[PDB]
């Protein structure tokens, strides 16, 4: 069961648990929903993480920074427009902030068929934030599609902080306001036990859920 | 001291390490611990500061040299150690507590403090050091500016902080702001005068809780890293990963954040060099029995050894002590080693002593032991014809002997007299 | 070293231990010679087949070939495949992943070319001789004339063969053809030999995957721990290791002390059946 | 070395006991294997490590010896069946099983006990010196085919008998010797000569 | 007595297995061989001990 979201006046944009990890694969065009929260307070108390994942790089900004009620940029582009600066309310204070290499997401205008199911595993664990990422090319628009690909990691972190929420940052008055076309799923990752095939070139090309079914914990147990 | 005609297992043989190697990431810059140990002012025990150190140098040797500590204890690593350890990530907390709680500080402790401020794993891995700072932050008047949290609703998971002043009540009754009944202020003054006895005296401790070998390592030791050799059985260290093998370049494929790559039992088989990014293969070096095939003693006291699992090219290329065969102009490279001492030969006879594959040793005339591919039997063609019978005119009675063991000495032995002599 | 010189305090265990391997690895070559080695001589097939109708082509070696292996000798290994690694066709070292700590495979004493030799003289003999190679001198004898007293065994009048040779030669023709047709075809025919090599084959596995096990200690690696600690508390750690690891090793040589029995006494009962059914007529139901 | 399956029984008990016995003097990281001397240097507090360091060590060396006693024991029941399976069909009777009891023909079996075993002494049957004579499988004699009653044709070049298949005893093929069955057309390698 | 042969395999497998349950009564030199007691008494640092 992974819940769906519609980013939007209709801010889905909530603080949302994130136990033990979370999966966000999504296809979109202008990243739409290209930053994330990840802490214990997200209102400057605390250092939330504040990754931004935006059309350069990743720019790693854990510091106690303020997020307010709705901290977005409220751009009604196509509709480019902006309407106010939310997106960064205010540094109060800062713990740490890296920025990675100038890359791109294919968030860039185009639809065709949606190669953009940028498939992410945001996983905090062990004072650790890993970014687990894999760049899909599927075909099909609708609800979340039938294939298997392994995601390389793509960011390692030892921030050592204690995290316990997070939360979605979005960029994207109220009359005849057109609601933007972009979703995103928010899965959930707890302790399974999982057989991972390893072809001859190290790349992971099958898996098995070990509890997902009696058939399954047989192959588990068979190691086969 | 004699020994019967036959082919007997003696201790193995390996090819040692020629030379070690060390392979460190570059760096010269040392780390931060004057900062964290000279620091003007520490932080309270409940507000313990996390200072993470990395992407440094850091020469343990002079931490530990100094007397001034009054504890120096590591729980997962000795200090000496440290100076040629690579690790992963490295956080220096540093708070002040009273000098009777810092028996509390060590791991699987508990107590207020233990409960409420700062815990420890039970599997902690690390080092802790503390000295007594009365003079440095101790007034006559009291310096208040040490509290810990003394009041909490549950108990804090280790590593752990808390700042909220939020005012507990354990008699149920819920306040808030002002104290009152059942409901007072978390946080407690330390009473940290000079005129206050040994242990109510403020304490400096700081504690680093590093993780090891693990993933690519970052900070590590003041060791200068050595050149790379591959292809000879060398030993090898990589960021604090010690071994043996031999070196040789690799097509593996690393994650870029990928250093290790190990095997089913667990063992690095394959590594990836700190300073340059490249993909080494290992393997350990050769070994394998050494057996040493004899006639009777009072038959001859010549000998040839076998070298099993091993071809030879690796032998003049160790463990048996005797590297006097060595001369050789008789080795044979049999299926089931090298063999050396053994004349070969293309004549077959039948198995005298077996060396495996096929191949036997016999020791025949001047003297010298033979290695040979051992004969099956006489060839025999059977004058089989459509109609042709051979048919036995007379015969011989054969009478021949068979045995069989029956019983085995009858043993009982007395567990307790065994295992606890009258006692 | 550190490691070695704790070890030496726990006696002779070591010692038991390589003795315990090689009595079995003795007994393998053993069981071979009592199964295959029955003939003194290596007696081999006339070059004319005129065996009274009876084809013995698909059992009888093909010169062709490297080995001299019949046709379903090849048949037979092919069906039956290794687990691991190679045992073997090797021309190198072992190249196992048990090899990396310390565990060795030694080659048989007779090589597959050397029993496919035995095989061809224990089939030369009988179809030459009957069973008179097994008492003593190889007298020959007609095919046909040999399966003569075969029906006297068993209570059938010998004129019921030669009146019916053409048909009963044609009969043990077409049951041959089915095996070859069988072995071909099917996969589990040899389960029995497959067991084995998976037996042992996982056997071997689960004591190298056991020295991954802590056994209570900080680490399995032995390198690690010395490493890491001084002397004092570092054999606190590294005797841990050696109770489980001398543990897992004492498991591993039980298992195929009994193994070893169950293959001895199916090689014992082989040599029975070569000298009672392959070497003369039984009358055993 | 004749009696080599009996000594190695004999070797095998005595060094494993051997081994058993030498195995008290193992400290199996004890301060001593000597227990007296643990007791003797210190108290029962500290003493019980070192004690129960050498009960572990000890235990599992008997545990060890016994194991293998079970695995010998049970290959010397085995043996000791064999033997008795011997004794009746070798010793107590005639065997058809081929080299069940010895090479040859098996004649009578005579049992001689040895230290820990018996010692079978199989006389056999053995054919010494045989020859070729040519052969047939019946004889055409009057339209009809003939077949030994029990034996064999044979020919030294001119003449046919009937032979025993053990023994050259050439006879005279006559009508008590052999047996009729159908006509000479279906016999394969059949031969004419005359039946008396 | 006349299936004594069959009777000792079940009396032989009986006696193990009564071994193997009544050597749950053991301390192996640990304050106690009731495991829930170890656990009730005793911190985890203890408890493994
Ligand atoms: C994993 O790695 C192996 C080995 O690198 C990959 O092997 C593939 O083998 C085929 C052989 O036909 C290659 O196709 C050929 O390409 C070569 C080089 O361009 C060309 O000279 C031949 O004529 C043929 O067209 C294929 O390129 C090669 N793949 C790679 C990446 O090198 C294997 O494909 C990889 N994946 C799996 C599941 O094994
Ligand atoms: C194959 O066996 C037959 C029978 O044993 C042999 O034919 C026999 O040849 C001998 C001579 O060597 C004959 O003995 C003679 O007996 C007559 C009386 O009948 C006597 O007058 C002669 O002076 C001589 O002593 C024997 O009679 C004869 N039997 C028959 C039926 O012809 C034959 O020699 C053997 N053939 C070969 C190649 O060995
Ligand atoms: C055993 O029986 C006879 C013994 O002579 C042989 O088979 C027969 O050989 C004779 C020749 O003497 C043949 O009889 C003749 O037939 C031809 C053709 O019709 C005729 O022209 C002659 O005048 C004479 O009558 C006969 O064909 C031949 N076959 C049979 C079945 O009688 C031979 O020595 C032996 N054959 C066997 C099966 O044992
Ligand atoms: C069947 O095999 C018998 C051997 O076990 C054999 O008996 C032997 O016959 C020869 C010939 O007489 C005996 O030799 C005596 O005679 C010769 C010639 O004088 C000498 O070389 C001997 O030294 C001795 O003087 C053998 O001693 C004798 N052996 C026995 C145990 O009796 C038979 O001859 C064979 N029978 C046939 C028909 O071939
Ligand atoms: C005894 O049984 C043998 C197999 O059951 C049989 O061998 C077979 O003989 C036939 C005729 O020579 C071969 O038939 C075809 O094979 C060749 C191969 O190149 C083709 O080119 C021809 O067209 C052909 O007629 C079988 O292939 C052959 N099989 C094998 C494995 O050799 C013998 O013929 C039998 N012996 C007797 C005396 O009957
Ligand atoms: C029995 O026969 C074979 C072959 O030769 C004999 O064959 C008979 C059919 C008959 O013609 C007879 O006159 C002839 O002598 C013998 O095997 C032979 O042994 C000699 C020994 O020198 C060799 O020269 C031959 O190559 C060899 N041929 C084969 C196919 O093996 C055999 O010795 C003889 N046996 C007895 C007991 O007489
Ligand atoms: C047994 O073998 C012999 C010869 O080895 C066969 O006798 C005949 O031999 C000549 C040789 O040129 C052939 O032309 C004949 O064809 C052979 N006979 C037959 C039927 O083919 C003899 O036939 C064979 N069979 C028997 C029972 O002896
Ligand atoms: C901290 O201070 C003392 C002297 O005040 C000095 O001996 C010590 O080396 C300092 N430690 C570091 C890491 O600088
Ligand atoms: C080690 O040296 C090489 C080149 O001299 C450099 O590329 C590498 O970055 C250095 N290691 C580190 C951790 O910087
Ligand atoms: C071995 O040879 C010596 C001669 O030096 C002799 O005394 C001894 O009896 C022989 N031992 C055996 C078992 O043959
Ligand atoms: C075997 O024969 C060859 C020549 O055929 C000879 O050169 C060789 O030396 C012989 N083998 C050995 C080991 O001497
Ligand atoms: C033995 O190993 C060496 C490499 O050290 C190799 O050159 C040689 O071909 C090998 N010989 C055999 C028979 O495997």
């Amino acid at each position: 069961n992974v819940t769906w979201f519609h980013a939007i006046k209709r801010f889905d944009n909530p603080v949302l648990p994130f136990n033990d990890g979370v999966y966000f694969a999504s296809t979109e065009k202008s990243n739409i929903i290209r930053g994330w929260i990840f802490g214990t307070t997200l209102d400057s108390k605390t250092q939330s993480l504040l990754i931004v994942n935006n059309a350069t790089n990743v720019v790693i900004k854990v510091c106690e920074f303020q997020f307010c009620n709705d901290p977005f940029l409220g751009v009604y582009y196509h509709k480019w427009m902006e309407s106010e600066f939310r997106v960064y309310s205010s540094a109060n204070n800062c713990t740490f902030e890296y920025v990675s290499q100038p890359f791109l997401m294919d968030l860039e205008g185009k639809q065709g068929n949606f190669k953009n199911l940028r498939e992410f595993v945001f996983k905090n664990i062990d004072g650790y934030f890993k970014i687990y990422s894999k760049h899909t090319p599927i075909n099909l628009v609708r609800d979340l599609p039938q294939g298997f690909s392994a995601l390389e990691p793509l960011v390692d972190l030892p921030i050592g902080i204690n995290i316990t929420r997070f939360q979605t940052l979005l960029a994207l008055s109220s009359s005849g306001w057109t609601a933007g076309a972009a979703a995103y799923y928010v899965g959930y990752l707890q302790p399974r036990t999982f057989l991972l095939k390893y072809n001859e070139n190290g790349t992971i090309t099958d898996a098995v859920d070990c509890a997902l079914d009696p058939l399954s914990e047989t192959k588990c147990t068979l190691k086969s | 001291f004699t020994v019967e005609k036959g082919i007997y297992q003696t201790s193995n043989f390996r090819v040692q390490p020629t030379e070690s190697i060390v392979r460190f990431p570059n760096i010269t810059n040392l780390c931060p611990f004057g900062e964290v140990f000279n620091a003007t002012r520490f932080a309270s025990v409940y507000a313990w500061n996390r200072k993470r150190i990395s992407n440094c140098v850091a020469d343990y040797s002079v931490l530990y040299n100094s007397a001034s500590f009054s504890t120096f204890k590591c729980y997962g690593v000795s200090p000496t150690k440290l100076n040629d350890l690579c690790f992963t990530n490295v956080y220096a907390d540093s708070f002040v507590i009273r000098g009777d709680e810092v028996r509390q500080i060590a791991p699987g402790q508990t107590g207020k403090i233990a409960d409420y401020n700062y815990k420890l794993p039970d599997d902690f891995t690390g080092c802790v050091i503390a000295w007594n700072s009365n003079n440095l932050d101790s007034k006559v008047g009291g310096n208040y500016n040490y509290l810990y949290r003394l009041f909490r609703k549950s108990n804090l998971k280790p590593f752990e902080r808390d700042i909220s002043t939020e005012i507990y009540q354990a008699g149920s009754t819920p306040c808030n702001g002002v104290e009152g009944f059942n409901c007072y202020f978390p946080l407690q003054s330390y009473g940290f005068q000079p005129t206050n006895g040994v242990g109510y005296q403020p304490y400096r401790v700081v504690v680093l809780s590093f993780e090891l070998l693990h993933a690519p390592a970052t900070v590590c030791g003041p060791k200068k890293s050595t050149n790379l050799v591959k292809n000879k059985c060398v030993n090898f260290n990589f960021n604090g990963l010690t071994g043996t093998g031999v070196l040789t370049e690799s097509n593996k494929k690393f994650l870029p954040f990928q250093q290790f790559g190990r095997d089913i039992a667990d063992t690095t088989d394959a590594v990836r060099d700190p300073q340059t990014l490249e993909i080494l293969d290992i393997t350990p070096c050769s070994f394998g029995g050494v057996s040493v095939i004899t006639p009777g003693t009072n038959t001859s006291n010549q000998v040839a050894v076998l070298y099993q699992g091993v071809n030879c090219t690796e032998v003049p290329v160790l463990t048996p002590t005797w590297r006097v065969y060595s001369t050789g102009s008789n080795v044979f490279q049999t299926r089931a080693g090298c063999l050396i001492g053994a004349e070969h030969v293309n004549n077959s006879y039948e198995c005298d002593i077996p060396i495996g594959a096929g191949i036997c040793a016999s020791y025949q005339t001047s003297q010298s032991i033979i290695a040979y591919t051992m004969s099956l039997g006489a060839e025999n063609s059977v004058a089989y014809s459509n109609n042709s019978i051979a048919i036995p005119t007379n015969f011989t009675i054969s009478v021949t002997t068979e045995i069989l063991p029956v019983s085995m000495t009858k043993t009982s032995v007395d567990c307790t007299m065994y295992i606890c002599g009258d006692s | 070293t550190e490691c070695s010189n704790l070890l030496l305090q726990y006696g002779s265990f070591c010692t038991q231990l390589n003795r315990a391997l090689t009595g079995i690895a003795v007994e393998q070559d053993k069981n071979t010679q009592e199964v295959f080695a029955q003939v003194k001589q290596i007696y081999k097939t006339p070059p004319i087949k005129d065996f009274g109708g009876f084809n013995f082509s698909q059992i009888l070696p093909d010169p062709s070939k490297p080995s001299k292996r019949s046709f379903i000798e090849d048949l037979l290994f092919n069906k039956v495949t290794l687990a691991d690694a190679g045992f073997d066709i090797a021309a190198r070292d072992l190249i196992c992943a048990q090899k990396f700590n310390g565990l060795t495979v030694l080659p048989p004493l007779l090589t597959d070319e050397m029993i496919a030799q035995y095989t061809s003289a224990l089939l030369a003999g009988t179809i030459t001789s009957g069973w008179t190679f097994g008492a003593g001198a190889a007298l020959q004898i007609p095919f046909a004339m040999q399966m003569a007293y075969r029906f006297n065994g068993i209570g059938v009048t010998q004129n019921v063969l030669y009146e019916n040779q053409k048909l009963i030669a044609n009969q043990f023709n077409s049951a041959i053809g089915k095996i070859q047709d069988s072995l071909s075809s099917t996969a589990s025919a040899l389960g029995k030999l497959q067991d084995v090599v998976n037996q042992n084959a996982q056997a071997l596995n689960t004591l190298v995957k056991q020295l991954s096990s802590n056994f209570g200690a900080i680490s399995s690696v032995l390198n690690d721990i010395l490493s890491r600690l001084d002397p004092p508390e570092a054999e606190v750690q590294i005797d841990r290791l050696i109770t489980g690891r001398l543990q897992s090793l004492q498991t591993y040589v039980t298992q195929q002390l009994i193994r070893a029995a169950e293959i001895r006494a199916s090689a014992n009962l082989a040599a029975t059946k070569m000298s009672e059914c392959v070497l003369g007529q039984s009358k055993r139901v | 070395s004749a009696l080599g399956k009996l000594q190695d029984v004999v070797n095998q008990n005595a060094q494993a006991l051997n081994t058993l016995v030498k195995q008290l003097s193992s400290n199996f990281g004890a301060i001593s294997s000597v227990l007296n001397d643990i007791l003797s240097r210190l108290d029962p507090p500290e003493a019980e490590v070192q004690i129960d360091r050498l009960i572990t060590g000890r235990l599992q060396s008997l545990q060890t010896y016994v194991t293998q006693q079970l695995i010998r024991a049970a290959e010397i029941r085995a043996s000791a069946n064999l033997a008795a399976t011997k004794m009746s069909e070798c010793v107590l009777g005639q065997s058809k099983r081929v080299d069940f009891c010895g090479k040859g023909y098996h004649l009578m079996s005579f049992p001689q006990s040895a230290p820990h075993g018996v010692v079978f002494l199989h006389v056999t049957y053995v054919p010494a010196q045989e020859k070729n004579f040519t052969t047939a499988p019946a004889i055409c004699h009057d339209g009809k085919a003939h077949f030994p009653r029990e034996g064999v044709f044979v020919s030294n070049g001119t003449h046919w008998f009937v032979t025993q298949r053990n023994f050259y005893e050439p006879q005279i093929i006559t009508t008590d010797n052999t047996f009729v069955s159908g006509n000479c057309d279906v016999v394969i390698g059949i031969v004419n000569n005359t039946v008396y």
